[PDB]
């Protein structure tokens, strides 16, 4: 506890003392091109391009989203989207490499101009560790 | 009897005030601690959520199901999943509880330590029963829910001690004191004017002969007679948290002899 | 048996695929949540 | 008689639905009281 | 935000004592100070637990799906 740092009862931490939740929200939309050229929320693969991601796309259903119950982690993809240009250049959204957790709530709405707008939200519980501040 | 005697002052179902006499402080503490953290218990340690709409998030709930004390009378005849051979777990190493709640009432539906349902065969043995001391018999309010909020889990209690995690603790507090009239001078009271005036004397000041000036400093003074009090949570009976304490600490000291043994051969 | 999406306000298991409009069969409320997974998720209990 | 642009409106103001709404109204609006 | 099960400090079960305390106040028109001594919560580590808990969960439930 020397030098402006403290010792903290472990048992207490176990029984709960100071745990907390932590949410983060990744979001995305289906771009558009004046001349009817749109992106799409799907679970892509080969199809020429490969210019995709490195993380497992599997956790992805087909609308290009994860189920609200899934446990994610590394750079697993959380959103599958694709860009059409001349055939499968990827535009998916991986989870912040540093963080990891559990999907907590997806939702798909329409954006003013009627485009597919979506937000994903991962939840995590962070327990007090040795480097934490109080 | 023979060595370090006891002499239970008060006593109940949730506490065992007693006097540990003719012992070494070391031993007294050793036991003190063993009680606190190395006595095997039983608690939910794995939770498989199938459905949840409450406001409390999955793990939030899980965490709790851990502290919900469970019956651990015969815990000493159940096995540490880790030592059992079943790929993962079995009736021989664990208990399986269940929980399913639905808000029917138009008024906040409450989920309790009672609604847990053992599913695995207890091959006949007191173990896995959501310990209840609640007056209305519901114990530990797991969580509340609205209209159509559901919640379906599955639990898997296993052995385990406190070092591994708190939920397996059975003690929870343990009064410990000795030499109420600072006679060995193990402390140096802080004060403004008077030690005696400012510093409250304890219940145990009685059970021991006050100082009385004149006399020189008793430096040969050792330290026996400890006024303890092992409360309990339930998982195991107050008396147990003390006997099993006295035992485990013993088996522990045992293994050290045993180890010294295999050591010889090679 | 089975679903897919839901309505934020008028909680009602909906669902549809590509270009089937992103509204609810009742409340316009162009929201829509994605309901859990059938996959069972497990948790450490400490 | 004529439409000219949009005025972002401060919340809980006069011209804001939430303004007059009450306990129950909000919770139903999801908006926290 | 639901009653903490057990006391952060000593671990003494405390999940049950919620409703009871809430009544030894409302109905039994008693004072917190002892309403707790009532529930058996001796030393502060536990007292502080109930005395302070803020059962937000209710306010949460009053929402919807
Ligand atoms: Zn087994
Ligand atoms: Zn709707
Ligand atoms: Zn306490």
């Amino acid at each position: 506890n020397q030098e402006d740092s403290m010792i903290m009862n472990q048992s207490s931490i176990d029984r709960g003392l100071f745990r907390s939740l932590f949410f983060r929200s990744y979001m995305d939309q289906e771009k558009k091109y004046g001349m009817s050229i749109t992106e799409t929320f799907e679970k892509p693969q080969r199809t020429n391009t490969l210019r995709m991601k490195h993380g497992t796309y599997d956790k992805l259903d087909d609308d290009g989203l994860i189920a609200p119950g899934v446990r994610v982690s590394g750079e697993d993809v959380i959103i599958g989207k694709t860009t059409p240009i001349s055939s499968k250049r990827d535009a998916s959204t991986p989870l912040r490499s540093t963080e990891n957790g559990i999907v907590d709530q997806v939702l798909v709405t329409t954006n003013q101009d009627g485009l597919k707008f979506v937000k994903v939200r991962v939840r995590t519980t962070k327990i007090p560790q040795i480097g934490d501040k109080f | 009897e023979e060595g370090p005697q006891v002499k239970i002052r008060e006593a109940s179902k949730d506490n065992v005030d007693f006097i540990l006499s003719n012992v070494d402080l070391a031993m007294a503490n050793s036991l003190r601690r063993v009680m606190i953290a190395e006595i095997p218990t039983l608690a939910i340690d794995s939770v498989e959520v199938e459905t949840n709409t409450t406001v409390l998030a999955d793990e939030f709930i899980a965490h709790r199901l851990g502290l919900i004390p469970l019956q651990s009378m015969d815990i000493e005849q159940l096995e540490y999943s880790r030592d059992c051979f079943c790929e993962d777990h079995c009736d021989k190493c664990s208990v399986v509880l269940t929980l399913q709640a639905f808000g029917e009432s138009e008024s906040t539906t409450n989920v309790y330590s009672k609604d847990l349902v053992i599913v695995s065969n207890l091959m006949g043995r007191n173990i896995g029963h959501p310990i209840i001391q609640d007056k209305e018999g519901n114990g530990v309010l797991i969580c509340k829910l609205r209209k159509g909020q559901e919640l379906k889990l599955t639990c898997v209690a296993k052995k385990g001690i406190a070092k591994e995690h708190a939920k397996w603790g059975p003690a929870a507090a343990i009064e410990f004191e000795y030499d109420p009239w600072n006679k060995l001078k193990h402390t140096d009271y802080w004060y403004e004017q008077d030690s005696a005036k400012e510093w409250p004397q304890s219940k145990n000041c009685e059970y021991e002969d006050p100082p009385n000036e004149g006399d020189p400093f008793d430096y040969k003074a050792q330290a026996d007679t400890f006024y303890m009090n092992v409360e309990s949570v339930g998982s195991i009976p107050v008396d147990q948290v003390v006997v099993r304490g006295i035992d485990t600490l013993q088996k522990k000291v045992a293994s050290i002899l045993l180890a010294l043994t295999q050591m010889d051969q090679d | 048996a089975t679903l897919k999406y839901i309505c934020a306000e008028c909680s009602s298991k909906l669902s549809l695929s590509r270009t089937d409009a992103v509204r609810c069969k009742d409340c316009g409320h162009r929201i829509l949540l994605k309901a859990r997974t059938k996959r069972l998720v497990q948790f450490e209990a400490r | 008689k004529v439409f000219i642009g949009r005025l972002p409106i401060m919340l809980r103001s006069k011209n804001c639905y939430l303004s007059e709404a009450t306990e129950s109204d909000l919770y139903k609006l999801k908006e926290c009281p | 935000m639901i009653v903490p099960v057990r006391c952060f400090s000593c671990g003494k079960v405390v999940g049950d004592k919620w409703e009871s305390y809430l009544n030894l106040l409302q109905e039994d028109e008693l004072d917190e100070g002892t309403a707790l001594s009532r529930l058996g919560l001796k030393r502060y580590c536990c007292r502080r637990m109930i005395l302070t808990h803020v059962d937000l969960i209710e306010k949460f439930l009053r929402y919807n799906p």
